[PDB]
């Protein structure tokens, strides 16, 4: 939460504020850099190049 | 991250309390929630 | 007769393992992971089914 | 008796062309014309009436 200004926090399937309280089996992080107009492309479902 | 319960390698910052048996309480097992009575089980599980 | 009681209750039984189009069947794994608004969704999913 | 039965056959076929509140009453369209999350929901919406 206190990683850049305004930054956008999108989570499917959990809430923001619940991911404290939860234990997780597999867990993977994925990094990239993209255009932010593609930013919406990271998302469950969605079209874009 | 995968939800589906299994052994959970990563866990949330909670601190664990210890663990009653034989009584009515509400219990939380890796963010399993619950109310009930825990005893110790004849069942036999795997080790897995 | 008693067959068709038996029959009918273990299909009771059986219909609580249906998610009726929620993320889980579980009412303390939907409150946990989400927030008031999308929890709402999803419980009112489970009850009504 | 036989009017009953045919009757109520085409009642059930009629409400085959029922929307149930979605966009739509085929669910093709309904796939094709939106997100997958948000399809999914008219879809069960549709599978549910």
């Amino acid at each position: 939460y206190n990683l850049a200004p305004f930054f956008t926090f999108k989570c499917y399937g959990v809430s923001p504020t619940k991911l404290n309280d939860l234990c997780f089996t597999n867990v993977y992080a994925d990094s990239f850099v993209i255009r932010g107009d593609e930013v919406r492309q990271i998302a469950p479902g969605q079209t874009g190049n | 991250f995968e939800l589906l319960h299994a052994p959970a390698t990563v866990c949330g910052p909670k601190k664990s309390t210890n663990l009653v048996k034989n009584k009515c309480v509400n219990f939380n097992f890796n963010g399993l929630k619950g109310t009930g009575v825990l005893t110790e089980s004849n069942k036999k599980f795997l080790p897995f | 007769v008693v067959n068709h009681n038996a029959q009918a209750l273990n299909t009771l039984v059986k219909q609580l393992s249906s998610k009726f189009g929620a993320i889980s069947s579980v009412l303390n794994d939907i409150f946990s992971r989400l927030d008031p608004p999308e929890a709402e969704v999803q419980i009112d999913r489970l009850i009504t089914g």
